[PDB]
């Protein structure tokens, strides 16, 4: 399967395009609890603070293993490439209170 | 060594509790097991998620965050045991918080503890 | 550690019986011992091993300062102990493999004379948070029925365990909180990252209900992982950094918080004063008293043992007294009897001292109490 | 003090690895953790066959054979560890070999070692 | 705790590498590591740490006195290392309730670099011998492709583990002898009650076939449950309680007797000189050389420390040293290089003090090895 | 199953029967190690010595359980009830080199 990744390591804020779907992880959270993006759309989180986070779905999510996201240093990058309809929840795994949800439409 | 004092960082010896990036510190280091100061030691796991200190290096005059991965899947060493907690918060502010076992993300889904590493993830500035 | 003085004398007064017996030709006839029945002295030393793989319970009649019993446990197991002395259970991690292999969290129950196990309850998906001891991340429920505890990741919840039909129940979803008091049959109140609280009611089954009550306290005023909570009186005790103390009482089924109290002079704070240890805080129900580990300290030096206990009226926040104990203590908990004791339990020497709650006084002391003794759990059976 | 020094068995205190039934006890004195002289602790599981010695006593001047039967089903106690070994053979001779896990015959086949009861099992010599 | 000269040598040159990688602003990439290839100087310790349910291996360099790993194990394990450094293994014991419930006896074959296991192979009916740990209760063969064990009860017998084809064969059944000194795929000795070797010699399928030496010994001498035995040069030395010495060359996998020789003069065994300790005796195959643990003590203190080492010409018996050894020492072991090492381990300081075997001098020591570690083991790779 | 069990724990040997069938236990050995009997006859094991003993029997043998006696000690007795034909091997538990054999015609 339901995602695509990608880069399989993070990348520099710097590197993101100008329209990209962007979700900024400032203060220990993300920056929208509800991303809703089309099928086939990228979602690029950016960690903007020194405190690592990553982003991770659970098995079963976006299939049948795990997504566990790489840990993002401040100013750090990683993408998901959505492609399948649906709805689908993640957390940062150091942080279960950190918890997100892409809408794949 | 008066328990209760101050913590005094050093930057001359990492097998020693106050060695400067072992501030928040909780189990064994794990130099003392067959890992070095930032790997595991072989046969255990890797955690990707832990808490973290920023710590005072006295050498160069900054703080860096140090990211306390454990080593998992192996009982606890009980070599070189240690427990500092500068900046150290309680379990409602896990990321700061260092009594929890620190394995999460490591390979095999191994949760038990054997020892923490130290590596730097850059300035806490 | 070697011989204490409780321990020859009783076991002095044990050889006397012995050589009589056998002055008297009574054969020796081995079997297997039963514990005295539940008392109000009876007090549980868990010892999580530093983190080792298996840990113990020490079962000690602190009357006499005797180890009546033993529990064995797994990775860092979460001790309950009924109030009404009528079982002991714990919440124990196993793997199949000493430290790896597959993992097997489950729920146990003893019976509190033979310490036999009565249940062997398995949660699925290996729910329990690893984390040092928090007394309060298992809990059970006033009637003794439902014992709840806390998982951590991959998001807060809190799981409901049969004792009475020997069955988990559920997950229960909970919002970004941690521990678990509970008040009634069915529900129970968590501490929360915004600090307020969450009460949890949960039936049957369905979402349970969640209320929030207000932000008690400062982000920047750190509460402590072992506050003391009575259940029989639905008082909460929460220390801070600083030996500030909030209180909640939760006997009426809702929070009300009550002013607070500063358990350290402010000459005290200024002079470097500090409660610091594991359970740093015990509570006494009848004296409505509370009890705290202090001493001189360095901000960051929060769990490093303390020597002295100061004690305080809970309802008035006047000091009554302050105790140099002698010792490296990490913990400290009460008997909720009428002239209770005082039980400090040394991490470092392995030795539970045991003390006159009263003068402060040392009267007796349990060693070789496994390799890292936290954990002091007691019944408040009156 | 002197672990070379021939052994000196006493008849007042039976929580110490000098108390004269203790001769050629393996492991740790049931009476420290729950159990007695010669009954298991709650809990634990009674083995029937065990090493045997003759264990002099001073108090009246007479040897008796000690069955060192462990108590089983149960990690090993920690409180009052002994090793004495008076008379003690090697395991070709097993009747009196002290290294083995006397556990045998508990019930619920308990093999683990938690301590060991000394009781009186007739005289010797 | 208290820091080794070479944990500080050692912990100071790796704090120096770190402030020149933070320098060069060089990031820190966390990974697992390998330990290095074996070598004649890689020294095993395990910790049957007091009979506890769970222990502990520590896989030492013994040239620079560091832990490069460890392995962990269940009740009373028994390792093996291969000779030609290819794997490591034990036979081991776990319960499903930490120290009650099912029982699995299992061997596990680990990599020695990566230390992961590579087998896991179930032994059915629990049926290890379950005793203070001797090394030559469980044995490899000369090629390392079969593993045999010991068992005492219900009868004697020894199991065949087939190591290659990761398989437990069957149980051999054996006359009334203990432990096991293989010398070929399908030929291995064990000592008799009565004072007798079996030879043991198995085919795939049915009763071994069985040869009994001479007694060797009388009834009133005690041979040690640790003797050595260096499989590459098939010598069995085995020594009494007073330091009588007998050996046996098993090299042609028949046995012949070698003279006895007294590792102790007629002057010290009169002034209450005897071996003593756990691993009380080694074995340099190369310099054909006995090493005997060694002191004054009463007669049956068989099992506690010694402080000293005294060093024998197998062949002739001539005394080539007596050195003092600084500590209280239960085992030793040496490497079986030129200029071997000394091993000299203390289980109640938990340390593992190296020497030079030639002129008796520590060299660098490893403290913090587990409960109460007991026995060194070493690869014969030359 | 083949056997039962007179009585469950040792008993004192004063109790046996003159002319009862026994195997006695003494230096470390069953004195009669080979024992001939006729279906329905008991036998008592006695010990004659101050090390304890008993018979133990591996499942299968007289049932599917192994039947694991009681230990002896000087002067007691145990006594099973030999209910069907057939050879059934023993040893003592604690002394595997113990070994006996009871023939029942
Ligand atoms: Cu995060
Ligand atoms: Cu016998």
């Amino acid at each position: 399967d339901k995602a695509t990744i990608p880069s399989e390591s993070p990348f520099a804020a710097a590197e993101v395009a100008d329209g990209a779907i962007v979700v900024d992880i400032a203060k220990m959270k993300y920056e929208t609890p509800e991303l809703h993006v089309k099928v086939g759309d990228t979602v690029t989180w950016i960690n903007r603070e020194a405190m690592p986070h990553n982003v991770h779905f659970v098995a079963g999510v976006l299939g049948e293993a795990a997504l566990k996201g790489p840990m993002m240093k401040k100013e750090q990058a990683y993408s998901l490439t959505f492609t399948e309809a649906g709805t689908y929840d993640y957390h940062c795994t150091p942080h279960p209170f950190m918890r997100g949800k892409v809408v794949v439409e | 060594t008066d328990p209760r004092a101050k913590w005094v960082p050093q930057d001359n010896d990492i097998q020693a509790c106050d060695y400067w990036r072992h501030c928040s510190i909780d189990g064994n280091i794990c130099d003392c097991s067959g890992g070095s100061l930032t790997n595991c030691p072989p046969g255990t796991k890797l955690a990707t998620a832990s808490w973290v200190a920023s710590c005072y290096n006295p050498t160069d005059g900054q703080s860096y965050l140090i990211a306390y991965r454990d080593c998992c899947g192996y009982n606890v060493s009980g070599r070189c045991p240690c427990l500092n907690t500068e900046g150290e918060l309680p379990v409602y502010r896990p990321e700061f918080a260092n009594d929890i076992i620190w394995c999460f993300g490591a390979e095999d889904d191994a949760m038990t503890y054997h020892c923490t590493i130290s590596p730097i993830v850059g300035k806490a500035s | 550690e070697a011989e204490t003085q409780a321990q020859e004398t009783q076991g002095q007064a044990a050889a006397r019986a012995a050589a009589a017996d056998l002055a008297a030709g009574q054969d020796d006839e081995p079997r297997i011992l039963e514990a005295p029945a539940p008392d109000a002295r009876r007090v549980y030393v868990n010892d999580p091993a530093h983190f080792a793989a298996v840990t113990q319970q020490f079962v000690i009649d602190g009357e006499a300062g005797r180890v009546i019993g033993m529990i064995d446990g797994g990775f860092l197991p979460n001790p309950v102990v009924a109030d009404d002395g009528s079982f002991i259970a714990h919440a124990s991690t196993v793997f199949s493999r000493i430290a790896r292999g597959e993992r097997t969290d489950y729920v146990e129950v003893f019976d509190p004379v033979t310490l036999l196990p009565t249940a062997d309850i398995e949660l699925p998906d290996a729910p329990r948070f690893l984390v040092g001891t928090y007394p309060w991340m298992t809990s059970l429920t006033p009637d003794g029925k439902t014992l709840l505890f806390y998982q951590f990741s991959p998001a807060p919840a809190v799981g409901v365990v049969d004792l009475e039909g020997k069955a988990f129940k559920r997950m229960l979803d909970v919002p970004d909180c941690y521990h678990i008091f509970p008040t009634a049959p069915d529900t129970f109140f968590m501490h929360c990252r915004d600090g307020s609280l969450a009460k949890v009611a949960f039936g049957t089954e369905g979402t349970p209900e969640i209320t929030h009550t207000e932000v008690f306290h400062p982000e920047d005023e750190f509460l402590i992982n072992h506050p003391a909570y009575s259940q029989k009186a639905g008082r909460l005790v929460w220390p801070t950094y600083t030996g500030k103390i909030h209180q909640i009482d939760l006997s009426s089924g809702d929070a009300k918080f009550l002013p607070a109290v500063e358990a350290l002079t402010e000459a005290e704070r200024a002079d470097g004063w500090r409660p610091g240890g594991w359970q740093q805080v015990a509570y006494h129900r009848a004296l409505d008293r509370i009890y705290l580990l202090v001493d001189q300290r360095d901000e960051w030096r929060h769990k490093t043992a303390s020597r002295f206990v100061v004690v305080l009226d809970a309802k008035t926040g006047e000091r009554l007294a302050k105790f140099e104990m002698g010792h490296e203590i990490d913990s400290i908990n009460v008997s909720q009897d009428e002239k209770p004791l005082l039980y400090a339990l040394s991490t470092g020497d392995k030795t539970l001292y045991i003390h006159d709650a009263e003068s402060g006084e040392e009267l007796r002391s349990v060693n070789q109490l496994g390799h890292g003794p936290q954990v002091i759990t007691t019944a408040d059976m009156g």
